[PDB]
């Protein structure tokens, strides 16, 4: 068969190419089905290992979990101000994946070690089968959207969703009207990623998530629809080679992106990503560390507006680019930054001094004393405190984690893109084993020097 | 901690999270089972 | 009878002895193991007022075999030598270790490219790598031998443990301003370009390979025995030529290339610490450091540095040399206003 | 500057609609072989 | 005895002893 | 077609420079980047780096060296806001507030895409194996973290390398202060990538220019033993592979060429992208490693190692920096 | 595995011994985890 | 040894720690209060050091054992205006700060003590730190 370098072509450490073949196509659905148990198998795993050592007293995010705070902004488990009322549904969820990962692993392994080696009926796909593998993607378009629509009913009928902007601290509650509007929606996807804007990672509140997954769920519904009833047409022939490593390459090339996006995400957003669970932000933090030494000169009597810093800026509070009220000093750089326990200081012109020197709502102080000291900055082996102190703290935070680790997905499988892309173009040419040496091209080329003639 | 009714695999709890990256080192350990043939 | 000794040596085994393996083997072994035997076991604690070992509980990272007490001067610290008078552990706490540890060093690197030139000679090539080689001998001496002696004792020198490496790279920035040194600019390009090359030339004959095989891996199509090339260097310095202007048509010139660049880089390096020896230093620009004191608004990056060397020299230097007792009160630190 | 933007909106939009439409130009036969 | 046997011995009779002392570190109380 | 004409000339292997689709891209975004380099790097004003109404003055009329000009990084009042020329007020404060910088980067950053992308299209007109691209994207990774990466992650464009040669070294030092990426192992393998990729690329010079073919005369240069496009092997892969052999062991030298030249690409390329990857990971404040008050005594007191005596000196970096923009004793990111 | 079954055992507690007897430190002259601080740079070179 | 003897009140009377005790207070000074108290200071206030010398010159003098303990039962100022439970964590108010619900009066008493039996073991290095 194809299980050899020799009768495939591909070495050892390249073998899971032998499954490229379109005669091997049980043998890429076992391989396929068997990583997705393995997925599952960590996504229940690691869930049970978190909650194992799960300690009430610290709150979430100095425990170091990761899946924690994903199903608690889910409204599972937590309700007013992120509070863990029960550990029993974080362990349910953690076995319900051990569960989906064995049922899984023995399809994976049924596929791959004796069920059919070649599919066949309505499930033997070629990869130069254009129409029929539109159709399979037209299935996953179409289970994609049903998942999407499925979490947008959820938040807003069953249960609901973790909102951090709800009135005084934030608790679940169930969207009743996401944000149906077009031209809020898709004007998220017009606003420049750049600072101020930050062109979808500033959704910061739950309509307009619902409402952009209500629209994705009906646009993805439609789409798979579209690839299982139209193949694909005359104009997407020649655009690319149809092979299976081009749709690979392109797979890899907008996961990639999408690393780079949840990075975005994860570091910058606080709504889909509430503090509460994954710590603050960098922004909010350093915002919180202004708040906090600005209180502490309210009460000794430092009015905190006609104070100058070393270079005649303000102390505290200071004026933007822009000209908006915001915190001075090195944060200012921050001064995009909107979390929840500090929005009933905004005004008309941001920080206004009305309700920011008789205003503190007793728990905004004690939230933003939290997020002074609790700021995404740590090391490889665990410790805080900036990086040149002492170590005596072993902490850094889950938003860094995640930052790092999807910066590093994403840098990876840009490459892996940029390989595969190359690889595809170059094995359907028919140059992807090097130079024919009876043919050369460069031979068959005139010359680039202007003089030669 | 893990709920009390199933605070009985102890250890197996810390396994389980680094059970996948033994399946990359078990494709290597069968690689060489076979001789990278 | 004294040619079957030479018959002997260059004799084909596992490893290659040569004539060369009694000024190699000897040493070598020494100088490797005597940094094994101080970054498991003896303290810098009487030089240095630090902990250098993994019995002191330090890790791979941070044991060292540090160099010698300050007071040392620039003694050999040989071990039947009056600062030892025979007493090994006299000898270790003294630092002797590290004088042993680098004499035995330069001796191994002397062995090693005797070593080159023997079996250059006895293969029948030409002995490029003895020369290539003679760069890291050049920065071995310059930093470990011809700096220290011309400092105040071997103390200075740096240390056999990564993070000893670590403070010398930090010392040099911050006493020396060292990225400010012309000669080190050009071996950090040279070093720099040599990694460049190294890639560059390794993926332009990857991808510039001929059709030698049948199997999609590449490279089961070489054989030893050829003598034909494997890859196209027309294709590759058509590639080149169209896509940064130049290419390569000469592959010996290529590989001449490959040779010339780091070792030049490194070869200047060396100059740039021979000249931090005597501090014949690129520490500052007189004009800037003129206009920055005429003008207490003139600012550009290089007096942000100055103020940083000033900054580290002054926050290292009471624990880094502790035989000299700085003491420096907690507000002439310069610090930069927190 | 309004000028200006409209000059750099314009010029951006023919580079890279030059790009694209450039690759809608059956770019992969575009090859040595074939 | 040979030249085989010093070549492998003086740089693993060593070496065995300091991985036995450094194995001896990870359990000393200080 | 008038297209089809454009697209043959573009897509030409004609021409001497290549361009293809990448290169209409790459062409202009390069036209920005270097004459607004060239002309920041000579005439620009000082910039208020840190927001604070300091101008900094870094360019090469204004004073200033070859080693210490620099196109100053964009003003800590700005952050990451997208700040063009038409964006601002005037030409003045547009200088004043370090918009070249900005524009440099963002014409330089997508310049680069399109190059690594131009190689590919070469590779594919040419029918060459198409992965210089992949080697490319080793320097590429470490040059848009430093310029976009780490300014994203620490919130400012005034936290970028600047564009000069001293200002390069502020910012290395800076960020060993803050970071400590000396014992970050991401940079430990890529030092250990650039001074090995120096290594074994003295090595394999040294060796194929050892084992050379006699073809020539000792009084004319030997490199007149090549023709270029020659067939025959210019040098003795066995005669320096029994050398190499000699030198260490048996099983040491790569027999193998195609083998030996994918260890030349992989080796600084992979450790590149890892160093790439480190100042990107600290560039989410996840530093290096930390060995202070590791190892103590019987009573507790610190008792220091090397790495303290690294920490006293990063510290010494530490409280230098950016001197009159820290109003709070915590220097967040 | 018949002239090495105790050779690898006996060298490598030789060495585990050499160290948990406290010879190592007597050895080098290392101090012990409470001998640092009863600090002595030697200051001078002849006599140590 | 005569470390682990510090000042137990203001009456005056020098109480000895057990070393694992002295341990046992140690730890958990770093896992509920080395969030902003990590090294002497306090980072919410760059002024109120857990030092001996501020400590003594509190009011009242809180350099005791049992002045600790006490004011772990009460958060007040550094002159003692306002008793604020609520800017501090505080024994009693374990709904603000979670971080002490599961410590027990023994917790409280190592944690107080192990803040007074550092001083002279370290001395110019936990005040305010090495510089
Ligand atoms: C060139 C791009 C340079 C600037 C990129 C940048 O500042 O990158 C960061 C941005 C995220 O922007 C940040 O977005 C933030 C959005 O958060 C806001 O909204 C959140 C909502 O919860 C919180 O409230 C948060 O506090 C509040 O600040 C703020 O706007 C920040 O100022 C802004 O920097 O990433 C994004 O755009 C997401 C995309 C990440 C990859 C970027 C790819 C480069 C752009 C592709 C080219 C487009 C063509
Ligand atoms: C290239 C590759 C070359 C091949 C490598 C060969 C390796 C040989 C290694 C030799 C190292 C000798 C160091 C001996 C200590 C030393 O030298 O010791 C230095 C002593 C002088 O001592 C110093 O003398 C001063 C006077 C003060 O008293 C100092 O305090 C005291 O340290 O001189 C001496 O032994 C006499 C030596 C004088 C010549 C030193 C030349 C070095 C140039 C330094 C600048
Ligand atoms: C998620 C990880 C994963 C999964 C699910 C698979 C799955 C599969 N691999 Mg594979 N592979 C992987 C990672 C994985 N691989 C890694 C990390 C390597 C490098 C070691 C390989 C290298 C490799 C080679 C060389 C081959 C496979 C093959 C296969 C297929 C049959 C296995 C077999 O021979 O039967 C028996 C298994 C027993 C344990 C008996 C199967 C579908 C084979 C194939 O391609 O079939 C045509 C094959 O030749 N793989
Ligand atoms: C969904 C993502 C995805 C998928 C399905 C593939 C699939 C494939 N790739 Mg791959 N690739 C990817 C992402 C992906 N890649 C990324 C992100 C990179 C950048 C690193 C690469 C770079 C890459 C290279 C260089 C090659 C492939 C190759 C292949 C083919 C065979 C690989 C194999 O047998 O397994 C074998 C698996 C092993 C031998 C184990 C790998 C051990 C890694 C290096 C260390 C693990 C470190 C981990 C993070 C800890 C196969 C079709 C080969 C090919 O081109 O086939 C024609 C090959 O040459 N890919
Ligand atoms: C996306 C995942 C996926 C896909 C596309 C398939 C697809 C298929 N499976 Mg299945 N399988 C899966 C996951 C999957 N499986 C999992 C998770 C399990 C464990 C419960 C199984 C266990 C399984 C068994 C026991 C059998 C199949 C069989 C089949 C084939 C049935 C053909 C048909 O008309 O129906 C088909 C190609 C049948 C088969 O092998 O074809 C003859 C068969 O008897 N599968
Ligand atoms: C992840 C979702 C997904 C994926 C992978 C695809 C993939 C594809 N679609 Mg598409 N499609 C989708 C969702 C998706 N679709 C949805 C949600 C809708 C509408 C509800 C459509 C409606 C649609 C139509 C009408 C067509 C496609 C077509 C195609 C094929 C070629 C498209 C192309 O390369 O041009 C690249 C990108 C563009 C042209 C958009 C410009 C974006 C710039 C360049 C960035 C390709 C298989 C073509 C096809 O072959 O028909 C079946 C085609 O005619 N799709
Ligand atoms: C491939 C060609 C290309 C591309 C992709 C860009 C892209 C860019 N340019 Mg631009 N530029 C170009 C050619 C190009 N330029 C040429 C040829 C000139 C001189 C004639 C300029 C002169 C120029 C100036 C003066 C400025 C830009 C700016 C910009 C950035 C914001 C402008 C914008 O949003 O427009 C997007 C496209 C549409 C809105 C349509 C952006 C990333 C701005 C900038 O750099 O901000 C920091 C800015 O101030 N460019
Ligand atoms: C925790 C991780 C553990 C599991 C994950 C795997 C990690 C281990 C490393 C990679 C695993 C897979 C092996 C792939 C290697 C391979 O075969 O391709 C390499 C090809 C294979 O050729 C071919 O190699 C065949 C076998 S062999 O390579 O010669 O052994 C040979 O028969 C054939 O003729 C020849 O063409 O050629 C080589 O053998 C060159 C080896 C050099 C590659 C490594 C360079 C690393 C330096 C930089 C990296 C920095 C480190 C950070
Ligand atoms: C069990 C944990 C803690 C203990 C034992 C503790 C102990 C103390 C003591 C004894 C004081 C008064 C010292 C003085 O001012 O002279 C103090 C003050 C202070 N503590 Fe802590 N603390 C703990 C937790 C924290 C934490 C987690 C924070 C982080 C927000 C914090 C912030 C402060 C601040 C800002 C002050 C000065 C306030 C004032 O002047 O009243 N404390 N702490
Ligand atoms: C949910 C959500 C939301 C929403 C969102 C949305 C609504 C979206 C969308 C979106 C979309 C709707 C999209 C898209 C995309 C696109 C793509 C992905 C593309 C493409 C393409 C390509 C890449 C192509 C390429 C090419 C070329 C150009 C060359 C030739 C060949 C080809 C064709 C291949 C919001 C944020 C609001 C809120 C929150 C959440
Ligand atoms: C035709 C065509 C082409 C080409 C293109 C090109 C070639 C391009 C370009 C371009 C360019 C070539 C561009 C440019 C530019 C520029 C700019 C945009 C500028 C600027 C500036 C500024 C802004 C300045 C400023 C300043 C400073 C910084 C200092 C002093 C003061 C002042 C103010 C003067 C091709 C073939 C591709 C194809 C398509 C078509
Ligand atoms: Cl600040
Ligand atoms: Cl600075």
């Amino acid at each position: 068969p194809g299980y050899d370098e020799a009768t495939s072509g591909y070495a050892w450490w390249a073998g899971n190419a032998r499954l490229i073949t379109p005669e091997l196509t049980g043998r890429f659905l076992g391989a396929h089905v068997a990583h997705a148990g393995l997925v599952a198998l960590w996504a229940g795993g690691m869930l049970l290992f978190e909650v194992s050592h799960f300690n009430l007293s610290k709150p979430m995010y100095e425990q170091g979990c990761i899946l924690m705070p994903h199903i608690a902004t889910l409204g599972i488990g937590v309700g007013q101000s992120g509070e863990i009322t029960s550990m029993f549904p974080f362990f349910a969820i953690g076995v319900a994946h051990l569960i989906g990962s064995a049922v899984l692993g023995i399809g994976g392994m049924y596929h791959a070690i004796k069920g059919p080696e070649k599919l066949y009926g309505f499930f033997q796909f070629d990869w130069t089968d254009r129409a029929k593998v539109a159709q399979i993607l037209g299935f996953h378009i179409a289970i994609l959207g049903i998942f999407a629509l499925l979490f947008a009913a959820k938040a807003m009928y069953w249960g609901g969703l973790y909102d951090p902007w709800a009135p005084g601290g934030g608790d679940v509650r169930l969207v009743t009207n996401p944000t149906l509007d077009p031209r809020i929606i898709f004007g998220y996807l017009i606003k420049r990623p750049t600072g101020g804007e930050g062109w979808i990672v500033s959704v910061n509140n739950l309509e307009d998530i619902i409402g952009g997954h209500i629209w994705i769920g009906c646009i993805l519904i439609a789409g798979g629809i579209w690839h299982i009833l139209v193949p694909p047409l005359r104009w997407t022939y020649n655009l690319f080679p149809w092979t299976g490593e081009t749709y690979l390459s392109q797979s890899l090339g907008n996961v990639a992106g999408q690393a780079f996006i949840a990075a975005a995400f994860i570091w910058f957003n606080n709504t889909a990503y509430p503090s509460v669970f994954y710590g603050p932000t960098v922004p909010e933090s350093s915002q919180a560390q202004s708040f906090v030494f600005l209180m502490r000169d309210q009460g000794m009597g430092a009015d905190v507006a006609s104070a100058q810093g070393p270079t005649g800026l303000g102390k505290y509070l200071q004026r933007s680019p822009t000209g908006e009220i915001i915190f001075g000093g090195e944060t200012m750089r921050f001064w995009d930054a909107r979390a929840p326990w500090l929005e009933p200081l905004r005004g008309k012109n941001g920080l206004d001094l009305d309700k920011l020197q008789h205003d503190v709502q007793p728990w905004q102080l004690r939230r933003a004393a939290e997020y002074m000291t609790h700021s995404p900055i740590g090391s490889l082996n665990s410790v805080a405190g900036l990086a040149t102190e002492s170590n005596a703290f072993n902490y850094v935070s889950p938003r860094t984690w995640l930052a790092s680790a999807h910066f590093i997905f994403g840098f990876f499988f840009l490459v892996g893109h940029l390989w595969h892309a190359g690889r595809a173009r170059a094995a359907a040419a028919g140059f992807e084993t090097g130079l024919d040496r009876e043919d050369e091209p460069v031979l068959s080329m005139a010359p680039i020097d202007p003089s030669l003639r | 901690e893990l709920p009390e009714a199933y605070r009985a695999f102890g250890p197996l709890i810390d396994v389980l999270p680094i059970l996948p990256i033994f399946f990359l080192l078990l494709a290597f350990v069968w690689q060489a089972s076979v001789g990278f043939r | 009878w004294i040619k079957q000794l030479d018959d002997w040596l260059k004799r084909d085994r596992f490893v290659f002895i040569g004539w060369s393996g009694l000024l190699l083997f000897p040493c070598s072994f020494l100088a490797i193991g005597a940094w094994f035997t101080g970054t498991t076991f003896v303290t810098s604690w009487y030089t240095h007022g630090l902990v250098s070992s993994y019995l002191e509980g330090c890790n791979f990272l941070t044991v060292a075999v540090s160099t010698p007490a300050e007071s040392m001067g620039h003694s050999l610290l040989l071990l039947w030598g009056p600062e030892a008078s025979g007493d090994f552990v006299r000898w270790c706490q003294i630092g002797g270790l590290w004088t042993f540890t680098a004499l035995h060093g330069v001796f191994g690197l002397i062995g090693f490219m005797l070593r080159q030139i023997e079996i250059a000679r006895l293969v029948g090539i030409r002995p490029y790598n003895a020369i290539a080689f003679s760069a890291p001998i050049a920065v071995y001496c310059a930093t470990f031998l011809i700096y220290p002696l011309g400092q105040s004792s071997w103390f200075f020198g740096p240390g056999f443990g990564v993070s000893a490496i670590f403070r010398f790279l930090l010392f040099f920035q911050g006493f020396h301003n060292y990225t400010l040194n012309p000669f080190h600019m050009m071996g950090v390009t040279g070093v720099l370009g040599g990694a460049l090359l190294c890639a560059i030339h390794g993926a332009t004959v990857q991808n510039t390979l001929f059709r030698d095989n049948q199997s999609k891996n590449t490279f089961k199509g070489f054989s030893t025995d050829q003598g034909e090339e494997t890859y196209s260097m027309v294709t590759a310095n058509r590639f080149w030529s169209q896509i940064f202007g130049i290419a390569f048509s000469n592959k010996r010139w290529l590989h001449f290339f490959m040779l010339f660049v780091p070792v030049t880089g490194l070869w200047m390096s060396a100059i740039g610490m021979a000249g931090l020896a005597f501090n014949l230093r690129a520490y500052d620009f007189v004009s800037q450091e003129i206009r920055a004191a005429e003008d207490p608004e003139f600012e550009t990056f290089y007096t942000k540095n100055i103020l940083l060397n000033e900054g580290l020299r002054a926050w290292l230097s009471e624990m880094d040399q502790p035989a000299k007792k700085f003491v420096f009160p907690d507000e002439v630190l310069p610090r930069g206003f927190s | 500057m309004v000028t200006l933007k409209i000059v750099v909106y314009l010029t951006v939009s023919f580079f890279v609609g030059l790009f694209i439409f450039g690759f809608l130009s059956g770019d992969p036969a575009r090859n040595p072989s074939g | 005895f040979t030249i085989r046997w010093l070549a492998i011995h003086a740089l693993a009779i060593p070496s065995v002893f300091f991985l036995g002392s450094i194995a001896a570190m990870q359990f000393i109380q200080r | 077609s008038q297209w089809e004409r454009f697209c043959q000339w573009i897509t030409s292997t004609e021409n001497r420079l290549y361009i293809g689709w990448f290169g209409v891209l790459m062409l202009p975004l390069l036209g920005v980047s270097i004459t607004v380099f060239v002309t920041a790097f000579i005439a620009a004003p000082p910039v208020d780096i840190d927001g604070i109404r300091e101008p900094l003055s870094g360019s090469l009329l204004y004073g200033n060296n070859i080693i210490t000009a620099a196109v100053v990084p964009t003003s800590n009042a700005i952050g990451l806001h997208f700040y063009p020329i038409w964006e601002a007020a005037t030409l003045d404060e547009w200088l004043y507030n370090g918009g070249p910088y900005q524009m440099i980067a963002f014409h330089y950053i997508p310049a680069l895409l399109c190059y690594l992308g131009r190689e590919w299209e070469l590779s594919y007109r040419l029918g060459m194996r198409p992965w210089i691209c992949i080697a490319y994207s080793a320097p590429v990774a470490a040059t848009i973290s430093v310029f976009l990466i780490y300014p994203i992650g620490q919130g400012s464009f005034s936290d970028g390398l600047p564009m000069g040669i001293s200002g390069t070294f502020n910012f290395m030092f800076v960020f060993q202060a803050e970071h400590n990426i000396l014992m970050h192992p991401f940079h430990m393998l890529g030092v250990a990538g650039v001074l090995g990729g120096s290594l074994f690329c003295a090595m394999h010079g040294s060796l194929v220019t050892s084992s050379l073919v006699r073809e020539t005369s000792d009084s004319q240069s030997q490199n007149e033993g090549y023709k270029f496009g020659q067939e025959e092997e210019t040098y003795n892969i066995l005669a320096a592979h029994g050398y190499f052999g000699r030198l260490i062991f048996q099983y040491a030298s790569f027999n193998n060429s195609r083998q030996l030249h994918f260890f030349l690409a992989a080796w600084p390329v992979v450790c590149i992208w890892f160093v790439a990857l480190g100042i990107s990971t600290m560039a989410f404040n996840l530093n290096g490693f930390n060995f202070n008050h590791s190892v103590l005594d019987s009573q507790g007191r610190v008792l220091p190692s090397w790495a303290d005596v690294v920490n006293r000196a990063s510290l010494g970096f530490e409280v230098m920096h950016e001197r009159n923009a820290h109003n709070f004793p915590l220097d967040l990111a | 595995w018949i002239i090495h079954s105790i050779t690898i055992p006996a060298l490598f507690i030789a060495g585990w011994l050499f160290v948990s007897t406290g010879l190592a430190y007597d050895a080098f002259g290392t101090p012990r985890p409470n001998e640092y601080y009863p600090l002595p740079i030697v200051d001078d070179r002849y006599n140590p | 040894a005569n470390l682990r003897t510090i000042p137990l009140n203001e009456a005056g009377d020098t109480v000895t720690l057990s070393l694992e005790e002295f341990t046992r207070g140690q730890q958990k000074f770093n896992n509920a209060c080395a969030i902003c108290h990590l090294g002497g200071i306090t980072k919410t206030n760059p002024n109120v050091g857990l030092d001996t010398e501020s400590l003594a010159g509190a009011f009242p003098d809180r350099n005791n054992l049992e002045g600790l303990v006490d004011y772990l039962h009460n958060p007040t100022t550094y002159d003692g205006l306002t008793e604020i439970s609520e800017l501090h964590p505080s024994t009693k108010s374990s709904d603000i700060y979670p971080k002490m619900r599961n410590l027990t009066e023994d917790d409280l008493r190592a944690i107080s003590g192990h803040i007074l039996l550092m001083p002279k073991i370290r001395g110019d290095q936990w005040g305010a730190g090495k510089t």
